[PDB]
RNA sequence: AUGCGA
């Protein structure tokens, strides 16, 4: 199943669905005391905090894009063009 | 709005025998605050303010040796309007086990309540505009109801236009 | 979230050796023994248990009818809607079964 | 104390266990306990030290 | 079950491939509206250049491969601009490159419309502030890639609602019975079976009406005037 | 005709591969469409 | 046929090892090292101590505790290995990746570890320091860790009482300190575990 | 759902398959034999339908699990059916396969080598090798047994080649090959197969004359006589009712004699399980007993109405006990009683009683197979029309939901919804407490359940719930100074407290109208509690997407309980993501009536 | 029996009186509004059997 | 079920 990184063929961009899930899951983790790598800067909503983390790509998450075969491409936040 | 209740206790009847519930008390252990609504006969004072959860009557069943109550279940408070004692169609039943209690629930005009003219042009009241904020005529009045004009062009409720001009003439 | 997690979300017992959520039962505890999850299919009758051709020691668990079984200790818990369990309820009449697949086996 | 948040779903060995010698056992014990000193398990570690002491000769 | 695969192919939630592309472009309807309004985009060119500035992204993709296929295929296709055993020497650029990865892999219909606009505005290109069909065309290509449907879209459902919902506003069977007769039952016996016949340019209108009479069925009853049985 | 399809399934000894979104809801599974079309992992420090 | 399935019972319920008496004068090597694979949860709070997370969460509470699966009390762990969620990783990354559930911030991971477990069996010869002497048992403590008791019934009647009194050996002198016995049974159905010993076999 | 209670054993697929009476007997929590239900006007009948083995009751723990009704998941008993019933669901099946056999040889009419052709094709269709399945047709040659064995040899060789190819190419797997077209090719094949099975109007493999098979409809099959032309043809080859038992005993033997093909005949995919194909699959030697828990009487507040399962099942116990009594009659009977034809009537008890009980099991299966508005059976269960699957599975009631008459409001945002404070105090969020939200949640507790951005309840990390519904401001004050307490149990050290805060001005809520006609009718709005309201407040720009009008229209408000669903309500369902319809991309949302005419008046060049 | 029939509209007879339905013959007077109360006696029904038909003629 | 907001 491992798609070689040099061999990864998918969209360089984060989908709206990709973006949404990333921010939701990461926010929820922050809400479970995942270490914040950025200034809380007053915020109290973990979702807006995760929004800040997406703005800095500090998120340490990877998207596993599945193909109906089952092979997938694991992509970091720090590379898939957010917008 | 009036809501009527039938409190029947002859549904389980079956040979007087074990019939045992009488509106009132026996164990004393009941919260004496139930008197705050119910007379020592188990029926509320006609006029009483009641809110959901308050006891609607009080009775005593020997099997439980307890003063039990039928609770009031509603979304809003009411007042007890009538308490009616029914021994009727009965053979004896002198213990007055069936009572019909009528509640008076007030209905204030409120946002979302539907209103309609004599033209089937129904609409809810979106808000209760302060009188100062209403528009005032040079006659020194501000309307009771404001209806938007753009409602008429689809409905062709022109009977409403004439009703306005005739009711105004007929009042003047 | 709406049609499941915020409605009838239930963590239900399933037999890791049977793949069913209706053979599961709590094994009976004792003053020194707790209740343990057992799969009815995954247990041997203590009256039989290969006794004619045959123990580990700690695989006998007891039913509320105080009956000992050996095995049945291979069931786990999984999140589903409870109506799903209602399906086995009908299914056992229906004469079929779920082979509920899952993790390491 | 009943669920996953503390206990693994499943545990399986990938080889048949290996009969660590008394000396290998003792080296494991001392290295493990020593690494551990650097939480009620500490009391069991004290018991492990007693085992160590019993694996040392005398309680 | 019908959704967008990550490969831009339309597969069902089974995985069975339904279409190799959404409408063959992977374009979002909710994007298209100005994707074909070139002149408007131009009058507000600098603003969209400020939105989609490519210099951030020109490092992540190829700006030639699709453009090069566009050059050989657009040339040979303009050479072969009969449908049949036509020049196969070039599938569409969408066949050869993920249109999401090499800017320029776009429908030849869209490509054609863009170039034809750029040609019909060479005077606007002698009117433009300082944009060119390669920098402006490059920008519009970037709009096209950035207008593509995201992987995973529930496009089956989207289809179903876009056919159902407007069907509430609703010689041959029309309306809802017609839509049901096709989509819902696929009945092999239409209520109003028709066959349309193109008549040759040379076919006179009078000859054509003659043919219309000449083909229609004639029942024996249809000619009978009176029947007396004694 | 749920039961008729059931009959055809059992008689086949059928196995549901649990891909259908409807089926997936029935079994209380993250829908495979859209945001459930993919997986999310985390990069975690190894030291 | 019903004997294939009994082959399933015997071959599935077989036991791996018979830990022998060290030198046949010590105790059985019931302590063994076995490489295993466990499936544990990782909280977000251990995202900066993930191997230590696994320890504090699952591995730390398991030590000095009986495991039904291993058949004993976990004596310690060796060689933890997190199974990487991604191939072609040369097998080392200053940071790892793990699959997160599709529902919660919680992670689930594979771990590989060798366990040091005390895996005693019936027949093992053990020595203990006399803990107690009651008219139905003698309490002893193996290695200062494992409770052991030999009930009067499992002791030879040729043993002698001296009045909780004081048992006197079969030779005619009271027992003292350490005792060598054969293991009749180990009781682990209670809160912890009690090993049933015998002096008559 | 709670994030505080994860699971990591998700189900990955669902296998279907027949139960087995031996499986039921071994797993069965009890045999129920007693047609009694209650005793002493109030007690659970021993070994009856309301035995505690079927779950907990009256503080009696489930006698199979010892668990209370609020804890005991309940357990399913079983009935050892005195007589083997026909499966209604396979009654058409068992009938077909009954007519397809040979009755004097007990083989199937159709050519043994032709059968072998069927086994081959169906094996190729487990792996879905369709082109190869047709490529089998190419195998070609009074036909000797050595020659028919040569066709079986060549055909098995073809299986071996198609196998070696398919495993070499990885073009399938041990688990088979399954696709919509492959499924279709199987259903088609099974059709032609059934046509060949039906074609034999006398035996070919054995030449024997099978009887014509008749049926009553749902409880009896009879075995028709033959014609003296066919009977004497039987000489050269030298309607009566039959029991389910005889059918079972014969058809088992057929299943042994024709098992070799039937292994792939009875599976659409490779039978990894080496499952014997047993005739007992269409017959029921036993019946299970569902938990009473889901068989509980319809008691609504006080009224207890008998269960239709309890009633029909009681019919099974009565009829079965009568037949058990007939077996008592055989026992009373059968010493010898050489000439007592007095059993001829008891024999009416056997035939009539047996068909009757069997029929009654049928009726308990499907109401539409018995002989008035009868109690519904399981088939008129989750299926048919709305049912369970449609009315309680594919759509359900949900918590955290509201319904209200919608009211316009231009002063709110166009993407928000003005919620009247009854909802602001009656909708909660399961808030994990942190160092960053301690202030806000401590305050919400301070407010208590009866105040603004408040919180009704607090669930500790220990799992326990503490409701603030009736706690005094002082005690809630104490928890505010306790909201940040340390860990307490290594069992719980990883968790943090939760606060059920009221919905507030930073939460998103999913507003959905009535005409769910399209996804644009159910969007995410940013919650804005408006003071002194009682009605759901909505901006005009949205009403043409809901197709809504304040005429009296009602809307449902959903409050999602999960950060992934929140993130969706901030990113996917939001009004702005619905600027256009996907149907056409004509944007949809805009101002209306009064705002349009206002633009016309303001926008006059004459307006200064 | 006439209380039952009048309280249910469950018309049963050995001929069925030649009428297209066996329900609906009895109605709640709904004295909720003078308009509604008087309107009840000026209501006439074409019958339920034509209500079940899919056509509209 | 009927009626109902519609
Ligand atoms: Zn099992
Ligand atoms: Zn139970
Ligand atoms: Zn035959």
């Amino acid at each position: 199943k491992a798609i070689p990184k040099d061999q990864r063929a998918t969209t360089p961009y984060m989908t709206k669905y990709e973006r949404a899930r990333i921010l939701g899951t990461r926010a929820l983790q922050i809400s479970m005391n995942a270490p914040v790598f950025v200034d809380l800067e007053g915020e109290t909503d973990p979702l807006r905090i995760a929004m800040k983390e997406l703005a800095e790509k500090k998120i340490p998450l990877v998207i596993r894009r599945y193909l109906p075969d089952g092979s997938f491409e694991d992509w970091s936040v720090e590379e898939l063009i957010v917008d | 709005m009036y809501k009527t209740e039938k409190v029947d206790l002859a549904l389980n009847r079956n040979r007087g025998d074990p019939i045992t519930q009488h509106f009132g008390f026996g164990n004393d252990e009941w919260p004496k605050e139930w008197l705050e609504k119910l007379d020592e006969d188990g029926l509320p004072y006609i006029g009483t303010y009641v809110e959901e959860g308050d006891p609607i009557c009080a009775y005593f069943d020997d099997t439980l040796n307890k003063t039990k109550i039928k609770t009031y279940h509603s979304s809003e408070p009411a007042y007890i309007e009538e308490v009616n004692l029914i021994g009727d169609e009965s053979n004896k039943f002198q213990e007055l086990q069936t009572v019909s209690i009528k509640y008076r629930i007030r209905r204030t005009p409120q946002i979302g309540d539907k209103f309609s003219s004599r033209h089937g042009q129904k609409g809810v009241c979106s808000r209760k505009w302060p009188t100062i904020d209403m528009p005032f005529s040079e006659t020194g009045i501000q309307p009771d109801i404001i209806i938007n004009p753009h409602a008429f062009p689809s409905r062709m409720t022109i009977g409403m236009f004439v009703e306005s001009l005739a009711g105004k003439a007929g009042a003047l | 979230d709406r049609l499941l997690n915020s409605s009838d979300y239930t963590q239900a017992s399933v037999c890791r050796e049977c793949g069913s959520i209706l053979t599961t039962q709590q094994s009976v505890p004792r003053i020194g023994s707790i209740s343990t999850v057992c799969c009815r299919r995954c247990s041997m009758r203590f009256e039989d248990a290969k006794k004619l051709l045959t123990e580990d020691g700690e695989k006998i668990f007891i039913d509320d009818s105080q009956i000992w079984e050996d095995g049945q200790g291979n069931k786990f818990v999984g999140g589903n809607e409870t109506t799903t369990v209602a399906i086995p309820f009908v299914l056992k009449y229906l004469d079929s079964e779920l082979s509920a697949m899952g993790i390491r086996l | 104390t009943a669920t996953t948040l503390n206990t693994p779903v499943v545990i399986h060995a990938t080889q048949l266990p290996q009969h660590v010698s008394t000396d290998e056992v003792l080296q494991f014990l001392e290295s493990f306990i020593d690494e551990k000193e650097n939480t009620n398990l500490s009391s069991s570690i004290s018991q492990l030290k007693r085992i160590q002491r019993d694996f040392k000769g005398l309680p | 079950g019908v959704h967008v695969s990550y490969d831009n192919s339309i597969r069902d939630a089974d995985g069975t491939l339904v279409q190799f592309m959404y409408g063959g472009d992977a374009i979002d309807i909710t994007k298209e509206s100005h994707m074909t309004q070139f002149e408007f985009c131009l009058d507000n060119y600098y603003a969209l250049l400020k939105k989609y500035n490519p210099s951030a992204l020109i490092e992540h993709l190829d700006v030639e491969s699709a453009l090069k296929y566009s050059k050989k295929t657009l040339k040979y296709r303009k050479k072969h601009s009969p449908h049949y055993k036509q020049s196969v020497k070039y599938d569409p650029v969408l066949a050869k490159y993920n249109p999401a990865k090499y800017l320029g892999s776009v429908s030849e219909n869209f490509q054609d419309k863009l170039e034809s606009f750029l040609d019909k505005n060479s005077k606007l290109f002698k009117s433009s502030d300082g944009v060119n069909e390669k920098k402006f065309r490059a920008l519009m290509q970037l709009k096209y890639m950035r207008s593509l449907i995201n992987p995973g879209e529930a496009v089956g459902i989207i289809a179903s609602q876009s056919v159902g919902e407007p069907s509430t506003q609703m010689n041959v069977t029309l309306g809802i019975p017609r839509l049901r007769e096709i989509v819902m039952t696929a009945s092999a016996a239409i209520k109003t079976p028709q066959m349309t016949l193109p008549i040759w340019n040379d076919v006179s209108d009078e000859q054509a009406d003659t043919f219309c009479k000449s083909i229609s069925k004639v029942l024996l009853s249809e000619v009978i005037d009176k029947v007396i049985v004694t | 005709t749920t039961c008729q399809f059931l009959t055809k399934a059992v008689l086949d000894n059928e196995r549901e591969q649990l891909d259908s979104p409807s089926a997936r809801i029935v079994v209380g599974k993250l829908n495979n469409v859209g945001t459930g079309s993919f997986d999310v992992l985390a990069k975690v420090p190894n030291a | 046929n019903e004997n294939r399935e009994t082959a399933r019972f015997i071959k599935k319920h077989k036991k791996q090892v018979t830990n022998p008496i060290d030198e046949k004068n010590g105790t059985s090597n019931c302590i063994v090292r076995v490489p295993i694979a466990l499936y544990v949860s990782l909280a977000p709070m251990y995202l900066e101590n993930p191997l230590q997370g696994v320890m504090k969460q699952h591995l730390n509470p398991l030590v000095m505790k009986y495991n039904n699966k291993v058949g004993g009390v976990v004596l310690g762990y060796e060689g933890l290995k997190i199974l990487d969620a991604d191939p072609l990783s040369k097998e080392d990354t200053s940071e790892k990746l793990i699959k997160i559930t599709p529902d919660t911030p919680f992670g689930f991971t594979w771990c590989h570890v060798n366990l040091y477990v005390w895996q005693p069996q019936v027949g093992d010869v053990l020595e203990g320091y006399i803990f107690i002497q009651s008219a139905s048992h003698i309490g002893l403590l193996i290695h200062d860790a494992f409770n052991a008791s030999i009930k009067k019934n499992n002791i030879p009647v040729d043993w002698t009482f001296v009045h909780l009194g004081h048992w006197v050996d079969s030779n005619g002198e009271p027992i003292d300190g350490k005792l060598r016995f054969t293991v009749r049974n180990v009781h682990t159905t209670g809160r912890v575990v009690s090993v049933d010993g015998t002096l008559i076999s | 759902m709670d994030i505080s209670k994860p699971v990591g054993s998700e189900i990955t697929s669902v296998d279907f398959g027949i139960l087995t009476a031996k499986e039921i007997r071994n797993l069965s929590a009890k045999q129920i034999t007693n047609p009694t239900v209650l005793d002493n006007l109030g007690h659970p009948v021993s070994g009856g339908l309301y035995d505690l083995a079927l779950g907990a009751f009256l503080r009696n723990l489930c006698s199979t699990c010892g668990l209370d009704e609020k804890f005991c998941p309940g357990h399913q008993g079983h009935i050892e059916l005195p007589v083997p019933c026909y499966n209604p669901l396979f009654f058409n099946q068992l009938y077909i396969y009954l007519r397809a056999s040979c009755l004097f040889c007990h083989h199937f009419r159709l050519k043994s080598v032709e059968v072998h052709r069927y086994a081959c094709k169906l094996r190729l269709l487990q792996y879905g090798l369709i082109d190869e399945s047709y490529k089998l047709d190419e195998i070609t040659l009074d036909i000797s047994s050595t020659l028919l064995n040569e066709l079986k040899s060549k055909r098995s060789e073809y299986v071996d080649m198609a196998i070696a190819k398919a495993l070499s190419d990885g073009r399938t797997t041990e688990r088979g090959s399954f696709t919509a077209t492959v499924n279709d090719e199987r259903k088609k094949l099974v059709h032609e197969f059934h046509k060949k099975l039906l074609s034999r109007g006398k035996c070919d493999n054995c030449g024997m004359f099978s009887p014509k098979f008749r049926k009553d409809g749902f409880t009896k099959i009879f075995e028709t006589a033959l014609n003296e032309k066919q009977i004497t043809n039987n000489r050269v080859k030298g309607s009566t009712y039959i029991l389910s038992t005889e059918v079972k005993n014969i058809l088992d033997t057929v299943f042994r004699k024709e098992q070799c093909v039937l292994q792939y005949v009875f599976h659409s995919r490779p039978n990894l399980s080496r499952k014997l194909v047993k005739a007992d699959s269409f017959f029921m030697d036993v019946l299970v007993v569902p938990p009473t828990r889901f068989r509980l009487p319809s008691k609504l507040g006080e009224e207890v109405h008998e269960n239709s399962q309890n009633q029909l099942l009681s019919k099974v116990l009565t009829t079965s006990l009568l037949i058990r009594d007939l077996n008592d009659d055989l026992s009373k009977l059968q010493k010898d009683k050489v000439s007592l034809e007095d059993r001829r009537v008891i024999f009416s008890r056997l035939m009539n009683a047996f068909v009757t009980i069997q029929n009654d099991v049928n009726a308990f299966i499907d109401s539409t197979k018995a002989q008035k508005v009868p109690i519904p059976g399981v088939k008129q269960a989750l299926e048919k029309k709305e049912g369970l699957f449609r009315k309680h599975m594919m759509g359900k009631r949900v918590n955290y939901a509201a319904r209200s008459v919608i009211s316009p409001d231009p002063n709110i945002e166009t993407n928000e919804i003005g919620v009247p404070p009854v909802f602001a105090v009656k909708l909660t969020y399961p808030e994990p407490v942190t160092a960053y939200n301690i202030a806000e949640l401590r305050q919400a507790v301070i407010n208590g359940p009866d105040k603004w951005p408040g919180a009704t309840q607090i669930q500790n990390e220990d799992g326990s719930l503490v409701s603030l519904i009736g706690m005094s401001v002082e005690q809630r004050k104490a928890l505010a100074n306790q909201l940040l307490t340390p860990s307490s149990n290594v069992s719980t050290h990883t968790l943090n407290k939760k606060v059920y805060r009221h919905i507030k001005n930073r939460d998103v809520v999913l507003m959905n109208r009535q005409p769910t006609l399209h996804k644009a009718s159910m969007m995410g709005h940013k919650v804005r509690v408006l003071p002194n309201e009682k009605t759901l407040r909505l901006h005009y720009a949205n009403t043409g997407a809901y197709n809504a009008d304040f005429d009296g229209d009602e809307m449902n408000m959903h409050f999602p309980q999960n950060e992934n669903a929140r993130a969706e309500a901030l990113n996917l369902a939001n009004t702005d993501s619905q600027y256009l319809t996907p149907t056409s991309g004509s944007p949809v949302r805009g101002l209306i009536q009064d705002h349009i005419s206002a633009g016309v008046w303001l926008t006059s060049k004459d307006s200064f | 029996k006439m209380q039952y029939f009048l309280s249910t509209g469950n018309l049963v007879s050995q001929s069925g009186l030649d009428l297209q339905q066996v329900s609906g013959y009895t109605v709640v007077a709904e004295k909720i509004n003078f308009y509604r109360f008087i309107s009840h006696f000026r209501m006439v029904h074409r019958g339920s059997f034509f209500a079940q038909l899919k056509t509209t003629t």
